[PDB]
RNA sequence: CAUCCGGUCGAUCCUGCCGGAGCGCGACGCUCUCCCCAAGGACGAAGCCAUGCAUGCCCGCUCACCCGGGACGCGGCGGAC
RNA sequence: GUCGCGGCGCGCCGAGGGCCCGACGCCUGGCGGAGAAUCAGGGUUCGACUCCGGAGAGCGGGCCUGCGAGACGGCCCGCACAUCCAAGGACGGCAGCAGGCGCGGAACUUGCCCAAUGCGCGGCGCGCGAGGCAGCGACGGGGAGCGCGCGAGCGAGGCGGGCCCACAGCCCCCGCCGCGCAGCCGAGGGCAAGGUCUGUGCCAGCAGCCGCGGUAAUUCCAGCUCGGCGAGCGUCGCGCGGCGCUGCUGCAGUUGAAACGCCCGUAGUUGGCCCCCCGCCGCCACGAGGAAACGGGAGCGCUCCAGGCAGGCCCGUUGGCCC
């Protein structure tokens, strides 16, 4: 039988209902812009991480308010949104956590954090810097500029002494 | 089909022994002995898993043929060995003796003992049932079979085995009132006080008992385990069954992970 | 069946023009997101226009 | 360009006479030259008094960051190397030497054909 | 209609076992005459040997000889008749060839001017027909 | 985690199917810069199989030209998992 | 008789037994569940395949051994189907692993090894195509690329050294070099993207559907631009959704398809109002009991992620709980 065939896999993305709508494709767009954003896929994956959280609420807000299954689930998704910082951290309450959208969970991907900090002037620049292992999420190299930080993470982020700047001064287009 | 089955799959085996889904396509096979698979846990588990004594089976099997280690102060040289409740496991070369008890979350745990606890083990009589010529003989939940039993212990009552002479010290009886840790089911690692035993004639006598915080749980005859009459009698573990509740564990799990 | 495959026997051969070759990945998309927000300058001629119309062309080059 | 190397939840083993623990080296900025570079630094908070003695595994190296961990596996004496150690462990650090290559095929061929010969 | 009660399930799940059969596509897809009538027998592809080519007139309003190779499926030895796709691409085609021939696109159904025409060519003598088109492959 | 849209007409409103729009999971074509996980002769042939291999271990009982090697057999246990 | 109970078999005696609440027959391209696909609610379809139970080793049978086998990597017989042969005889059984042929639309190496995880046997480890390790592999799922900036960089590579490994290797870590690299389907609609410029002339083709082409083709065949999706994209077969086109929610029956020509009528289904205070039935709630995986779901930064149960001087660190 083997181990891997016990091993779970998922589809962490939703495609749309109409692929070729004028809509949804303006707003991609717009968001591929302001994000960096590689494919839809990667917005598609946005979306679905949003449709969970939304009907997670949404069936513990259909439960009446005290019910046990709130006060142990609801207080643990609050809790897991305000601390990625998807989630205001003044809010805290179930009904605010369904008035989220994409764009809000796209803002703590880390290439627009980068780019709110400024270590880097442009969202494409931010992208490439974390590609070349530049910034660090603290005491931690990142290649990969989809990281979401935590909001606690967000201080700790700073370009790693290691990289472009501060360093050997040698690599890449310096060295020839 | 044909005759017994010599292998266990991990998935297969019990929730409670906390095996790895992908650390194995196998999981020990538990001999038998005094407990069955179901109310048992290998001596390899305990020491690879809990006391991490032995990097892996084969260094558990190398300790075991030296006789490292003994239950009820037999030296058993069986990985698969079944272990279960109130069996002794003392190493004495590690220096630490402990007890094999319930978790409130029904996994088996190791409560440490003083050389007092050490001596004795708990036990709880199935039935008194004759053979061989007529002579009574008590069957204990560890299997330990004992011949003349004194006429007052009846089924069900808990009884104390020296473990040095291996003979009857005292039988608290099953009553109204008694202490009793539930072994099996939903509420299996609780120690409660009964409140009544329902008769139910035809099957299933089913017994309601209450702990310290007025929450009473209902558990048939089957898995309630005396241990002392009022008093705990043998030392119990440091949650003593209180049954602490989800989002109560859930801000005890918050401060562990607070630490880092 | 003698006719089969007429036109495309007859029809003439006119090589692929050489281009500047595209940016591919976010860059494609980058450089899409000039000519659909923020810009402009190369979709409008007074008001909105389409991006393969006869008119944006030629004032975009081809 | 400083090496760090700490040991974490030691555990006394007398039945193996081991001494498992974990070891965190800290490398920052920096490539630790081997295990038993870091064996000798390792032994100085295990204490056991010969570098030979303590056996070191699994030396993760995290992405790009120098927090390695590694298990480790400083036989308290030198019998207990001597018996409860990974044949090819024991290989690995050189304490012995491996035997000239075995088909295994053979091995079993030869039980085959010795069974068949009755 | 309607039959409510507490007690009536079993009227109700009757009605819809024998009324769900009245549809085609339930009979198409679950009576299963289909499977023994399909010549590609519950396969998304068939290989057989071209045994015969042939010019089929459009369908009016459209006319134009369609090219088709007439093939007999390996499988089943079942008469197939198969459109070529793309433009002269029966030249590609050659009698006893071999051919992998796949649904032409409605599940059974003939497909556009074509008529009475329900497979299309895949593959010629191990090479992609469309990639034969294309020129990717040489014969 | 609630949606439709083309096609009967001179036009129109219906019913009604037809065809699209989404996801699978297999095939097929075209193509593929790296890394991780991961299915893989089930699909009307439970058709046929060349070769090699998948079940041994023990040392009870040693008068087999090293030794107390532990051949070989006899025994024992597993081969029913 | 059996391990035993039983028409299980045999005598003996009666006439039962089953059935529109579908018996019996027949067919099944029928292993069943845990589960899976799709999914407002309700639903539909699949469940060979990972765990559990069943069944079979070409087909029927029959046995022996053992505590347990009607065992086939045991035996014996017929039956097809092989091999050898000095011609008398001998002898198999890959629905074990690799590998071969046939077949089909469709499917991987005659590898390496017990180091783990288990098991058999031993007390100082051996066996294992169970299993692990590599190769193959766009079944698929997941993550980063093909630049950014206007000067600085990376990693794809290449080479050493660690780390890792049964031994490699891969990962990762370091020095030293360092060379970014896109397809596939479309642009008349539905449906996002020229009413371009060629050829061609109801031909050749395209087109799921509407249709298009017969000299000014917005549709073919090509350059041109553009659009979608993206290391993937297109086609085919099917499931599900769409389809309130199967309808319990939730369809329709004057005329679109559809009230039996009528009355009686049993089975079936459905029955006004009434008693408070009890007994059975459903009924609702909450238990207990018994498998995990899966699916939820607590916690935990596998660098993110698909993941996994982790982790860190720690609730007796955890790994709760629901189903």
């Amino acid at each position: 039988p083997r181990i891997s065939r016990h091993r779970n896999s998922s589809k962490t993305y939703s495609t749309p209902k109409k692929p070729f709508t004028k809509p949804r494709l303006d707003a991609e767009l717009k968001l591929c812009g302001e994000y960096g954003l590689k494919c839809k896929r990667e917005i598609y994956r946005a979306r679905y991480m949003l449709a969970k959280i939304r009907r997670t609420a949404r069936n513990l807000l259909t439960l009446d308010e005290n019910d046990i299954k709130r006060r142990f689930e609801g207080a643990a998704l609050l809790r897991r949104l305000h601390m990625l910082g998807i989630l205001d951290e003044e809010k805290d309450q179930l009904d605010y956590v369904l008035g989220l959208r994409i764009e809000d969970i796209f803002k703590r991907r880390l290439q627009s954090v980068i780019v709110e900090s400024k270590l880097a002037k442009s969202v494409h620049h931010a992208r490439n810097m974390i590609k070349a292992r530049h910034i660090s999420v603290g005491g931690q190299i990142v290649n990969i500029p989809s990281y979401m930080v935590r909001i606690s993470n967000t201080s700790r982020v700073a370009i790693a002494d290691t990289s472009s700047l501060a360093p050997n001064g040698k690599p890449g287009r310096t060295k020839r | 089909a044909r005759g017994v089955r010599k292998h266990l799959k991990r998935l297969n085996a019990p929730k409670h022994w906390l095996l790895d889904k992908m650390g194995g396509i196998w999981a020990p096979r538990p001999t038998n002995g005094p407990h069955g698979l179901r109310e048992c846990i290998p001596l390899i588990l305990i020491l690879r898993n809990r006391l991490h004594y032995a990097n892996t089976y084969a260094e558990t099997s190398m300790i075991l043929q030296d006789k490292n280690v003994l239950i009820d102060g037999k030296p058993r040289t069986d990985p698969t060995f079944p272990v279960g409740f109130m069996d002794v496991f003392e190493i004495p070369k590690v220096h630490k003796t402990f007890r094999v008890l319930y978790d409130v979350k029904g996994r088996f745990t190791l409560v440490p003992i003083q050389s007092n606890e050490a001596g004795f083990k708990l036990c709880r009589v199935q039935k008194i049932f004759l053979g061989d010529k007529g002579m009574p003989y008590l069957s204990t939940h560890d299997a330990r079979t004992i011949r003349f039993p004194h006429p007052d212990i009846k089924t069900n009552d808990t009884i104390k085995i020296n473990l040095k002479t291996g003979k009857i010290d005292e039988w608290y009886k099953f009553d109204i009132g008694k202490i009793v840790m539930v072994t099996g089911g939903r509420n299996c690692g609780r120690i409660g006080t009964i409140q009544a035993i329902d008769k139910h004639m035809g099957s299933y006598t089913m017994i309601r008992m209450k702990d310290t915080e007025g929450t009473e749980f209902l558990t048939r005859l089957c898995n309630v385990f005396v241990i002392g009459n009022d008093s705990p009698a043998v030392a119990i573990p440091t949650t003593k069954g209180i049954r602490p509740d989800i989002i109560k564990n859930r801000e005890l799990r918050l401060r562990s992970i607070a630490k880092r | 069946l003698t006719s089969a495959g007429k036109v495309r026997k007859c029809t003439p051969k006119k090589e692929k023009k050489e281009k500047p070759r595209p940016p591919r990945g976010r860059a494609y998309k980058r450089l899409l997101y000039n000519k659909n927000f923020v810009d402009d300058t190369l979709i409008h001629n007074g008001r909105r226009l389409g991006p393969n119309n006869l008119l944006i062309r030629q004032k975009l080059g081809f | 360009p400083e090496i760090t190397v700490k040991v974490r939840k030691v555990l006394n083993n007398p039945l193996l006479q081991r001494q498992q623990c974990v070891v965190d080296v800290l490398h920052p900025g920096c490539t630790y030259e081997s295990k038993e570079a870091i064996k000798a630094k390792v032994a100085q908070q295990l204490k056991v008094a010969d570098q030979k003695n303590i056996v070191l595994y699994g030396f993760k190296t995290s992405f790009g960051g120098g927090h390695t961990v590694g298990f480790c596996n400083a036989y308290q004496n030198m019998d207990a190397l001597m018996k409860y150690e990974p044949g090819f462990r024991k290989i690995r650090c050189g304490l012995i030497e491996a035997p000239k290559p075995v088909s295994r095929k053979q091995l079993k061929n030869l039980k085959n054909r010795r069974l068949k010969k009755r | 209609s309607k039959t409510s009660g507490l007690y009536t399930a079993r009227k109700l799940r009757t009605v819809r076992r024998v009324n769900r059969w009245a549809d085609k596509k339930y009979r198409k897809a679950h009576l299963g005459t289909w499977l023994k009538a399909n010549p590609l027998e519950g396969a998304c592809m068939a290989r057989g040997i071209v045994t015969q080519k042939i010019g089929i007139s459009a369908k009016q309003p459209n006319s134009a000889v369609r090219k088709a190779v007439r093939v007999q499926l390996t499988k089943n030895s079942k008469k197939i008749t198969a459109f070529v796709p793309r433009d002269g691409s029966i030249t590609y085609i050659d009698n006893n060839d071999e051919v992998l021939v796949a649904g032409f696109g409605r599940a059974g159904r003939a497909v556009g001017d074509i008529p009475g025409c329900r497979f299309k060519v895949i593959k010629v003598a191990g090479i992609g027909l469309l990639a034969l088109f294309l020129r990717k492959r040489e014969k």
